[PDB]
C-alpha cells in the first residue's frame, strides 16, 4: 500500500 | 542536460528451439530520460504485436523496459531489436544471438 | 528470507504535449504488482500481479485516490523545480521518487527508504533515521525547509515503520507460493572457439527468481573480475531473471576456469567447468 494523503496538504517538493 | 543511453539486450524467455513458441524479448535499460522506441523486428520488419512491461527504474534512477513478443525461432528468420533514444543520434539495431 | 516493498514514482513533464505523466508501479522485491499511469484512458491502480487480485474494491479506490492526488501534486513539483533550477517552459523534465521498507528474514523493520531524483540526479533523500533530510544542491535544500516546516518527515516516517511494514506483510503472505519462494537458476556453460588460440567460456544462469545472484569465474581459484564479460541480469517475462558471464581463455585452459554461483535458491553455491 502507497503512502497515504496526510490529514491536509500533500506537501509538494 | 546529463542523459544516459540505453543499454540493450536482445533474447528469448527460453532457450531458443527451432519450430518451438517462445517469446523474444528486448530488455533497455540504463537509460534516461524516459522516452524511448523499442521496435522488435523479423526479418527486418516491425513486429505489431509487441507489449511492453510498465516504465520503471533502478537504484541509480536509470529505467528499464522490456518489450516482448511470442515468436516462433527458425534457423533462417532473423530477429532484432530497434532501439532510438534522445541520446542516439539514430536507432541502434541490437541482433537476437541465441548464444546472447 | 529478507523482503522489500518499493514505490516507485515517475513524474515527466512534456511542454506542449499535456500535463506531466505520472506514473507509479509497486514492487515486492522484484515482483512489481500494482500500477498507476495518468495517461491510462481511464486512470486507475491496477493489479499486475495475481496475489494482489483478492483486495477489496476498497483498496483499489484508495491506491487510486491517492495516485491521482500524487499526479495533482507533482504536477506542482515539477513547475517548483523548474523555478528551483531556473530553467526555461521548454524543456521536459522528471521527478522520480522510489520509497518503501525493507524486512529481514524475522519480517522485522530493517529500514526505510525514500528518495527522490530530478533528472535522474540525486536531489532529496530521507536519511536512514527517517527523520533528517539529505538535500543534494541549494534547490533541494528549499524543498528540504519546505518539508521540514511541514513535518513531512514525521508523515514519511509513519508510513515507513507502521503501513508500509504491515502491508508488505500482508503481501508476502498473500503471495508467499511465489514471493517467499526462491527458484534456483538453472546453470550451464557454453564453449565457442573465437580463434586457434582462443574460446569463449560462457557461464548460464536461467530461470532464477530473486534477480539478486553472483555469477563469477575463476581462473585456477582466483576470481577473473577485468576479464569477464558480466551482461546485466536481464527479465525472462516469466517472473524469472537471466544473466551469463563470459571470459575468453587460451585454447586448451578451459579446465582452469570455474564458474560460480551463489543464490538464494540454491541447496549450495555451484562450481561449473565446461564439460566437452
Amino acid at each position: 500500500l502507497p503512502e497515504a494523503l496526510p490529514q491536509g496538504q500533500l506537501t509538494a517538493y | 542536460m546529463i542523459q544516459r543511453t540505453p543499454k540493450i539486450q536482445v533474447y528469448s524467455r527460453h532457450p531458443a528451439e527451432n519450430g518451438k513458441s517462445n517469446f523474444l524479448n528486448c530488455y533497455v535499460s540504463g537509460f534516461h530520460p524516459s522516452d524511448i522506441e523499442v521496435d522488435l523486428l523479423k526479418n527486418g520488419e516491425r513486429i505489431e504485436k509487441v507489449e511492453h512491461s510498465d516504465l520503471s527504474f533502478s537504484k541509480d534512477w536509470s529505467f528499464y523496459l522490456l518489450y516482448y513478443t511470442e515468436f516462433t525461432p527458425t534457423e533462417k528468420d532473423e530477429y532484432a531489436c530497434r532501439v532510438n533514444h534522445v541520446t542516439l543520434s539514430q536507432p541502434k539495431i541490437v541482433k537476437w544471438d541465441r548464444d546472447m | 528470507g529478507s523482503h522489500s516493498m518499493r514505490y516507485f514514482y515517475t513524474a515527466m513533464s512534456r511542454p506542449g504535449r499535456g500535463e506531466p505523466r505520472f506514473i507509479a508501479v509497486g514492487y515486492v522485491d522484484d515482483t512489481q504488482f500494482v500500477r498507476f499511469d495518468s495517461d491510462a484512458a481511464s486512470p486507475r491502480t491496477e493489479p499486475r500481479a495475481p496475489w494482489i487480485e483478492q483486495e477489496g474494491p476498497e483498496y483499489w479506490d484508495r491506491n487510486t485516490q491517492i495516485f491521482k492526488t500524487n499526479t495533482q501534486t507533482y504536477r506542482e513539483s515539477l513547475r517548483n523545480l523548474r523555478g528551483y533550477y531556473n530553467q526555461s517552459e521548454a524543456g521536459s523534465h522528471i521527478i522520480q521518487r522510489m520509497y518503501g521498507c525493507d524486512l529481514g528474514p524475522d519480517g522485522r523493520l530493517l529500514r526505510g527508504h525514500d528518495q527522490s531524483a530530478y533528472d535522474g540526479k540525486d536531489y532529496i533523500a530521507l536519511n536512514e533515521d527517517l527523520s533528517s533530510w539529505t538535500a543534494a544542491d541549494t534547490a533541494a535544500q528549499i524543498t528540504q525547509r519546505k518539508w521540514e516546516a511541514a513535518r513531512v518527515a514525521e508523515q514519511r516516517r509513519a508510513y515507513l515503520e507502521g503501513l508500509c511494514v504491515e502491508w508488505l506483510r500482508r503481501y508476502l503472505e498473500n503471495g508467499k507460493e511465489t514471493l517467499q519462494r526462491a527458484d534456483p537458476p538453472k546453470t550451464h556453460v557454453t564453449h565457442h572457439p573465437v580463434s586457434d588460440h582462443e574460446a569463449t567460456l560462457r557461464c548460464w544462469a536461467l530461470g532464477f527468481y530473486p534477480a539478486e545472484i553472483t555469477l563469477t569465474w575463476q581462473r585456477d581459484g582466483e576470481d577473473q573480475t577485468q576479464d569477464t564479460e558480466l551482461v546485466e541480469t536481464r527479465p525472462a517475462g516469466d517472473r524469472t531473471f537471466q544473466k551469463w558471464a563470459a571470459v575468453v581463455v587460451p585454447s586448451g585452459e578451459e579446465q582452469r576456469y570455474t564458474c560460480h554461483v551463489q543464490h538464494e535458491g540454491l541447496p549450495k553455491p555451484l562450481t561449473l567447468r565446461w564439460e566437452p
